[PDB]
């Protein structure tokens, strides 16, 4: 019965909370959709009363002086509709309106494919981590860190796994927005509503947002669409507007995801909204030898096993495809009931998984340029 | 005619033409064979259930190249007979030139040689035909077994078979059947062959056909009565608990 | 039915590993499928359930579900819990002559 | 008054020479125009990759003419309701006409500019009315200096014969492929804040580049210092600018076989 | 997909750049040309315990004084039997002598790589340029032993010591310090088998590999299974005496 006795001190403090309400007691009783108050009784020009709603739409040309002495009446005055700025009396302005935002904390992902990502992750570190360490080298040399970056390749073979792993070491705000749900219906639901997230990115610093599912946003057109994809294409152009006139690159990052690099609008892929591109392909053999180690760090393996002959059975592959070999190898200890992971389990798994199980249904010829 | 090529080389080496050319044998009937000392035995089956025909009136896998060489395989039907007639003309081509019968080694190369132009040159698509080639050499009683892949890859074998679930059936002959110690009596090769034929077709022995290749231009095709003689011996000591 | 073209946009290497395809049952599997369906079923003791199992073309548990119901409704018209032998072959034909059709590919 | 001026742009002096006779001149002296009855247009049309022009170009015109800068994006014109942005057409012109001289800019015209002739134009009826209200009202809203209509985008895939008039869009500007001396003047803009060793030859680097617009030329100067980041150099050199080409943009990276 | 005439962003064909993946799927082979003879060898491995290695030829002979090998699909290995072997006899048909290994390789490369979409005079009908890595070695009447290779891309280069196959990445790395100008024939016989031991996934066997040599007198001579087993026993006695 904690909540039972918690209200004992809270109801007594509710009057203390009401003491702040005692400033304005009129009209009965900071994120806002549109700025709305009741009559704004408090308030050249002295008092300032503006409201936008179905009744009594107000507008004032002047401002920037103290009528209200900070908050007044309905407490909501500030940025809405754009066009409207009350700044001088401690504004609750540029605040997220009613919308759908996905905000999580600590997207913890460990290392997946280090085989070809040795110097490839360093390019990702030069995006976010670089301005957070030695910003003085940017003003002296005259160079700026990359903002936009593109991810292309097979669907999450250790490419996407690396994208979520580096973001965990950034220690900043992580927000995931996709492109599939972005369509919706109303014009502006996929652009103006997301523009509020882009406008807040300049307000709240230390924010990192990964743009997802760009195939549902961009893409090349010939007949200029069959209809219904115009807003899909206008959202592509709305992303350009935030990068068009002005934008800081310090606290704002741009990263895409797709299966092929050039499937977007060839004008969209033009540089300046993408400074660098992530080239993701099948790395060499000895480079992926650390992948077999990472999965075996927490895995009990018989001492004396030789990984040299195991890697020979496996041709060029990715990080996730190597875990599938150990995944079925873990199933070899289920049915056949092996104590630990042996060499015969790994040598057979490559022929069991890649040769035996995998067979068809893989991405091979589906990426050239386009 | 068609100037381009009907095949495209693969980035990783996975070629659409190589893909479904092997599964053409997986869709078709199995061809079972085993070598021997003085002879070689080649068995087979049939996919059709209801049989209104006779074995003699309708040929299936039965084909002949040299007098003592009987060549039986299943990769396909129509594309399979094209390589047979070209091999018979080639077999005659050695009689029009070398005057002597060609060895089994080149008979495998010629079948893969035509398949070589399919995978290499354009204007014509490859087949799904995979031939198990057998027979003897002139003045030689030692048989040969060559597994011809549609990509032009061949190798020497003994108990190898191709067809539906033939990789598992061959595992039965990887232990009990010893390649270092081949059997002597001709009927000994049939005892191990019939036991391997019951793992696929099971009942419906009318579809089971056995073709024994013998030297001096002799071919013996076993009937359904002689096959049932070895079926009883399978359940004799197997059902008894020692 | 066929996920082939559908598969490698989704499955990914190692999130979901399963492959299960429809297999033609052998002599042993067909006995366990048809024999267990008859556990609660009653029929003529002079008819063997394995008679039609020897020679048959691709009849799975779905094909047997109708052959039990079709033959059951014919015997239920006379109000009897047992089904005669004539309804066994009559129910197999109309199921084999409708959904079951091959590609007419022989030999090979 | 933005920092972008005629010195911060290059290669557009051919179009700017024709732009002054469109916007700048009638803004001040109307004497020579009224004698010949020539009504100058309120703007022009341009398309191409940014960094060479467009955005930075349109903003530079507001600094030279010293007028109010009013910018409204094209995808923001189309709305979810009926004529929500189309009603703002006369609204945008009424504010521009009454208060101060200004130049209205359109960002990414393709947003309201993807139609062509097909039958899907009935999907959004507010788009075409916005364009037709724009063209027919230029004569009624004319006779002042305080309203100027300017549009820009990345590429124009829609050819409209009705956009050609003395009062309508005059210039169709396609960014040409910059030549040797043209790419040199563009690189001089982004190298003003760069610290070099004075070993660089401008005509030497432009010959190795082919069909690289200012958007791609800007990435060369930015990625040049990143090569010296791992080397610990105090300033970029002539080789570092060549290493900017070695950076992966156009697929200049290495491979196997014929070279190793 | 699209037309074969499509190049890479560097201006190269796709089938040429992608021809290196079919080599790793083949057999690992390392040729070496020493001062005495030229060491040739391949790896048969096994596809099954019942596989017979007697009738399979992964090492061919174009002419007596030269030799050849293959790593890859066996289809293109027979294309040079009607081309490289024919050109070697064509040389004896005209100039009646041993063709130079330096000239033969470039002469074979003319008959080796021909392809495209289509052409009337020349035959471009071949789709894949090469599916196999062919080795070219022999003895020159002027210079001496020359070890060359036919690449799946179609080019040719002078190789003092060449390593092909899937294990060519780890074998050629150590091969730099292993190959010397003082390396003789007998010293190179146990050197190849020692390198192939780290390559081969199974136990060294007479049926799992095939080796040969090129002699300036006797010519190309294969190592019989009885002779190959002798080199295997000499390797086990040599490795035990290294420490």
């Amino acid at each position: 019965l904690k909540q039972t006795e918690n209200d004992l001190k809270d109801i007594e403090a509710r009057i203390k909370e009401k003491a702040g309400v005692k400033e304005s007691d009129t009209g009965l009783a900071h994120p806002l959709q549109v700025a709305r108050c009741t009559k704004i009784i408090k308030g050249e020009d002295a008092k300032y009363v503006i409201n936008l709603k179905q009744i009594a739409k107000f507008v004032v040309g002047l401002g920037e002086r103290v009528s209200p002495t900070d908050i007044e009446e309905g407490m909501r005055v500030g940025v809405d509709r754009s066009k409207y700025n009350i700044e001088l009396p401690l504004p609750p302005r540029i605040d997220p309106s009613v919308t759908m935002m996905t905000v999580e904390e600590k997207p913890d992902v460990t290392y997946s494919d280090v085989g070809g990502c040795k110097d490839q992750i360093e390019k990702l570190r030069e995006v976010v981590e670089l301005p957070l360490l030695s910003p003085e080298r940017f003003a002296t040399l005259g160079i700026d860190p990359p903002k936009g970056i593109l991810l292309y390749g097979p669907p999450g073979t250790g490419k996407t796994l690396c994208a979520r792993a580096v973001a965990n070491r950034t220690d900043a705000t992580f927000i995931r927005v996709i492109g599939s749900e972005l369509v919706q219906k109303y014009v502006g639901e996929g652009a103006r509503m997301v523009r509020e997230l882009f406008e807040m990115a300049r307000t709240k610093k230390a924010c990192i947002i990964f743009f997802d599912e760009i195939d549902a946003v961009g893409g090349a057109r010939f007949d200029d669409g069959a209809g219904g994809d115009n807003e899909v294409q206008r959202t592509m152009l709305e992303l350009i507007t935030q990068l068009d006139g002005f934008d800081p690159r310090g606290n704002i990052k741009v990263m895409f995801a797709t299966n092929r690099p050039n499937t977007l609008d060839p004008a969209l892929l033009r540089p300046g909204r993408i400074d660098r591109k992530v080239e993701f392909s099948l790395p060499d053999l000895e480079g992926r030898a650390n992948i077999f180690r990472i999965h075996s760090k927490s895995m009990s393996v018989e001492r004396g096993i030789r990984w040299e002959l195991i890697s020979r059975l496996c041709p060029n592959s990715t990080g996730a495809e190597l875990r599938s070999v150990c995944t079925e190898a873990g199933m070899f200890a289920i049915r056949a009931r092996r104590k630990v992971a042996t060499e015969k389990d790994f040598l057979k798994a490559v022929d069991k998984v890649i040769s035996g199980y995998k067979k068809f249904s893989s991405t091979s010829r589906y990426m050239q340029y386009n | 005619g068609y100037d381009r090529a009907l095949s495209i080389f693969s980035p990783d080496g996975h070629i659409f033409q190589v893909e479904y050319a092997l599964e053409a044998v997986k869709r078709g009937t199995c061809a079972v064979g085993v070598k021997g000392k003085n002879c070689v035995v080649l068995g087979c089956e049939r996919r059709s259930t209801l049989k209104l025909q006779d074995t003699r009136i309708t040929p299936s896998k039965v084909s002949k190249i040299d007098s003592h060489v009987v060549l039986s395989f299943s990769g396909l039907n129509a594309d399979s007979r094209i390589l047979i007639e070209k091999a018979r003309v080639e077999a005659q081509s050695h009689r029009l030139t070398l005057e002597d019968p060609v060895t089994v080694e080149y008979l495998t190369r010629y079948v893969a040689g035509v398949q070589q132009r399919y995978t290499q040159s354009g204007g014509v698509r490859p087949f799904g035909v995979s031939t198990l080639i057998a027979g003897f050499d002139p003045r030689d009683d030692e048989p040969k077994l060559y597994q011809t892949e549609p990509s032009g890859i061949y190798s020497s074998w003994s108990a190898q078979t191709i067809g539906r679930n033939s990789k598992t059936v061959r595992e039965f002959l990887e232990k009990n059947y010893d390649r270092k110690e081949p059997p002597a009596t001709v009927e000994e090769c049939v005892k191990l062959t019939v036991r391997s034929l019951l793992e696929v077709v099971q009942t419906g022995a009318k579809n089971i056909e056995i073709t024994v290749v013998k030297p001096d231009s002799d071919i013996v095709a076993l009937s359904s009565e002689e096959i049932n003689q070895y079926v009883t011996q399978i359940e004799q000591e197997k059902q008894e608990q020692q | 039915n066929k996920i082939e073209t559908l598969d490698p946009a989704l499955i990914r290497p190692g999130r979901i590993d399963r492959k299960i395809l429809f297999e033609n049952p052998d002599l042993s599997t067909k006995k366990k499928i048809l024999g267990i369906h008859t556990s609660k079923m009653n029929l003529s003791e002079d008819v063997n359930l394995e008679t039609l199992v020897t020679t048959k073309d691709d009849l799975s548990g779905a094909d047997i579900q109708a052959m039990c119901t079709e033959a059951g409704l014919l015997a239920l018209r006379e109000r009897r819990m047992q089904v005669t032998a004539e309804d066994f072959k009559q129910a197999k034909e109309r199921v084999m002559k409708n959904k079951v059709e091959e590609n007419l590919e022989g030999l090979y | 008054k933005p920092t972008e001026t005629y010195s911060d742009v290059g290669g557009l002096d051919k179009q700017i020479e024709e732009l002054v006779e469109a916007i700048v001149l009638p803004m001040k002296r109307a004497d020579k125009f009224k004698d010949m009855g020539i009504r100058a247009p309120k703007g022009a049309l341009m398309y191409g990759p940014p960094g060479t022009g467009k955005t930075l170009l349109a903003r530079a015109c507001a600094a030279q003419t010293n007028a109010t800068f009013l910018k409204l994006a094209a995808p923001q014109l189309v709305q979810m309701y009926i004529g929500e942005g189309a009603k703002l057409v006369r609204d945008a012109f009424a504010l521009a006409k009454e208060k101060a001289p200004t130049i209205i800019f359109i960002d990414e015209l393709d947003a309201i500019g993807t139609k062509r002739f097909d039958s899907e134009k009935s999907g959004d009826r507010e788009v075409q009315r916005t364009m037709l209200e724009l063209l027919n009202q230029l004569d009624g809203f004319s006779s002042d200096d305080r309203v100027k209509v300017l549009a820009a985008t990345n590429r124009v895939d829609v050819l409209d014969p009705a956009l050609l008039r003395s009062g309508r869009l005059d210039r169709k500007i396609e960014f040409p492929l910059p030549s040797e001396d043209s790419r040199a003047q563009i690189l001089q803009i982004h190298s003003r804040k760069m610290t070099t060793d004075d070993d660089i030859n401008w005509q030497e680097l432009a010959r190795s580049t082919d069909e690289f617009n200012g958007a791609q030329l800007k990435a060369v100067t930015v990625e040049a210092g990143m090569i010296a980041l791992r080397n610990g150099q105090s300033s970029v050199k002539h080789e570092d600018f060549v290493e900017g080409i070695s950076e992966v943009q156009a697929r200049k990276s290495k491979s196997v076989s014929f070279y190793a | 997909d699209r037309g074969v005439s499509t190049f890479s962003p560097e201006g190269r064909l796709f089938q040429v750049e992608y021809s290196l993946e079919a080599i790793k799927l083949g057999s690992t082979a390392i040729g070496i040309a020493t001062k005495e003879g030229v060491v040739l060898g391949v790896e048969k491995r096994a596809t099954s315990p019942l596989l017979e290695s007697d009738s399979i030829e992964k090492i061919v002979e174009i002419d007596r004084h030269i030799g050849c090998a293959m790593s890859g699909l066996t289809a293109d290995a027979r294309s040079m039997i009607e081309h490289a072997r024919t050109a070697a006899v064509t040389h004896n048909l005209y100039y009646d002598e041993d063709i130079n290994v330096e000239s033969l390789t470039q002469s074979v490369c003319d008959l080796a790589l021909r392809f495209g979409e289509g052409a009337s005079g020349e035959e471009r009908l071949m789709s894949r340029p090469f599916g196999v890595a062919l080795l070219i070695a022999g003895h020159d009447a002027d210079d001496g032993y020359q070890l060359f290779h036919a690449e799946p891309s179609g080019t040719f280069y002078r190789y003092n010591a060449k390593a092909i196959g899937s294990g060519s990445e780890g074998a050629q790395a150590e091969l730099l310090n292993e190959w010397h100008s003082s390396l003789t024939l007998k010293e190179a016989e146990l050197l190849v088998l020692k390198i192939l031991k780290q390559v081969m996934e199974e136990k060294l066997d007479e049926n799992n590999a095939q080796l040969s040599c090129i002699t300036k007198q006797d010519g190309f001579k294969i190592y019989d299974n009885e002779k190959t087993a002798e080199l295997i026993k000499e390797l086990k006695e040599k490795e035990a005496a290294e420490s």
